[PDB]
């Protein structure tokens, strides 16, 4: 059967028995920068399997009235070992990513998730002509949470699920590489993003590459007696990462 | 045996999401753990076991 | 747009039997609908969208 | 897997994901009348895909103490569009049929149905030496209902499940083309009847070709909390239909 | 699918639809004694299919606080027809065995069984320097039951589950040919034992060849409303049996 999938990277392994199908990107597999498109001149550091491995983010609890979560991935992987350190000592960096989102339930549960990778998700502010603080955009490994009604916290992102922060219809977000975690039949939110930017290498702290979003369209709903605590765990692995421009320790 | 020059590491297990069950199904379940050796496992120095203990002859 | 010479039809959905669930399973569920185009879909006349609206310059 | 089946006729399509196996007839597939067995002399009307398509009959509700249902198919398809009109303007007609009976439940339900196509099911009257009205035999798209005890309505069919109306043992009805809708494992009550008569073409109103029967042997039974309303929908498509002897509008 | 298995011996047949995999022995299939390893001189009796067939033992009820069961198989098959009679008239005997242990539940149940065949399971006495009665070791087709705490019945086996009667750690009993009856996914406790002894033929009454044990590690546990009575049935068939040294009727 094709419901079984094993993913091996570095020294970590994820096995799923109720997978559906692994999505890979816009058709492109991640690969190192060729020397016909390169700009920087010194020798890049393709480190080892020391960074190309799975890192586990924190878990969020999916309740009956939860709305959505998001992360910022060149910034969310800032303290995960040698990826975080090679981020903090280099000026340029470049990497693809393999995101594996877990969530499980029983056969008596119902509910549906949407897992999108949105490149260049430029968030909008809550009050209109006002600056946004860096903590309200990206909180490291900690997820920021959408709301149902419009929000008006000062220096905060406008966080309504029916606009997804950017200002589009949320039913139109299926144009990006995505899957669905239907609790009837899925656990395989696997999305192999290639590197997507308009420069061949870029800074990790100053630029956010993309944004993972987990938006439940058909809400979690269960009968009385089932397990009410259903966690969601996001696991992410960088792929084909390389670094360039070594200098002293960066901006924490 | 236990010496500090050949410490070997740790095995831990962590909840990744949760256990999710439907209604009228028992929540509290049981995981069983096995152990074995691979095809490259090897032992070297014969000694007596520290568990055998005898005080008088068995008659 | 809407004119009477090129009316296009209707899409309806009807319960064929029912939803049948066992005990301690929630009855009320949710169907999601998608839409797309085939490999023979085509558009012809450029016009402006009736949704863009601007009153003064954005500064 | 062979649990999936798609049936395409005309401009209608039925997909099933928990089918078991499609039965086809007495071994014979429906086909147009050859000109070596034909009797009428003028050119027959094989209309189009305009009649060879699926038509949905009304739904019956299967309760805990329901007994059985029956239909009369050259008469039950009398108002389903162009099949009904070509019935009403022609003298002779001839058609096979593809009957698809739906019923679904959950895995916590139990109960078993029997779906038979009975050719020439000559019904018996309730009181013995008395005429039968046409409305008590065939009620169009509306199912007539058996009973458990013997019935004594005037000008009505003797409707006991342990005799099936005809006067035989109901456990012997598995000699006709049949399947079982076991709610444990079925939804595929598909039976492809060929044309069975002793004349090569026949009248649609004056003669009833066969009788569908849905008799639950192991009754529907469920625990408290499950969905109590379980409908049964019967879908039928004529196949290889042709018509002969055009005259004015018939008997409604 | 390989979840289906049919086993035919003599005039008996066991079909399973949720099997996992049939284990066969230490790699050896049962076979008759060759005449290069034989000791006795007269012609052996390989009877018929009259003994190589499945015999059903009694059923034990698996409760929430049950601990374990055991049997003694050249003695447990002492009254099962012609196997028992050929045991009672011959001096020597020799046979392999095919043991099939049944247990079923629903998908809402949980619990795990261990099914081991332990050769030469020499049991220990409850009080230390005291004889053991034959009824406390082997009770025919009736299972003897372990306990949780240590036992002190006179002339009885020391029956604690954490020592399995013999005096070893019970988690080390997976060195013998075994399977698990996980109620999530099994019913196939099938173990094809070859003949294991240090003499080429042996007496059936004086020597016990091996001991079946059913020890639940993860206990049976269910929610309120499910069927509380879960039986366990053990079916055993001798294979390649032959007998030698005919004399008068033996010791009952």
């Amino acid at each position: 059967s094709d419901r079984v999938r094993s993913i091996t990277l570095g020294n970590s392994t994820i096995t799923t028995q109720e997978s559906a199908n692994v999505v890979v990107g816009y058709g492109v597999w991640p690969d190192y920068l060729s020397d016909e498109e390169a700009t920087a001149e010194d020798q890049p550091t393709q480190p080892d399997v020391a960074t190309c491995r799975f890192y586990t983010l924190d878990s969020v609890s999916w309740m009956k009235e939860s709305q959505g979560w998001w992360w910022k991935f060149p910034d969310a992987l800032r303290d995960m070992g040698l990826f975080g350190q090679n981020m903090q000592y280099h000026y340029l960096g470049r990497s693809g990513y393999t995101i594996h989102v877990q969530c499980n339930a029983s056969k008596f549960h119902q509910g549906c998730l949407l897992v999108v990778c949105v490149p260049e998700a430029e968030m909008g502010a809550a009050n209109i002509n006002e600056k946004i603080n860096r903590e309200h955009l990206s909180n490291g490994e900690v997820a920021n949470t959408f709301s149902g009604t419009k929000s008006s916290n000062t220096n905060d992102v406008q966080q309504a699920v029916f606009n997804a922060g950017m200002g589009v219809a949320v039913g139109n977000l299926t144009i990006f590489p995505h899957q669905w975690i239907n609790l009837r039949t899925n656990n395989c939110a696997t999305i192999v993003m290639p590197y997507i930017n308009s420069v061949p290498m870029d800074n990790m702290f100053r630029h956010y590459n993309f944004t993972l979003m987990i938006i439940p369209f058909a809400k979690l709903d269960y009968a009385a007696g089932s397990s009410t605590y259903i966690p969601i765990t996001v696991t992410v692995a960088p792929m084909c990462a390389e670094y360039n421009g070594l200098r002293l320790a960066g901006h924490q | 045996s236990k010496d500090i020059y050949t410490d070997a590491g740790f095995i831990t297990c962590w909840y990744q999401t949760s256990i999710v069950v439907p209604a009228e199904v028992q929540n509290q379940s049981v995981i069983l753990c096995f152990v074995s050796a691979c095809n490259d496992f090897s032992v070297r120095l014969l000694r007596d076991s520290p568990f055998v203990r005898q005080t008088a002859f068995y008659q």
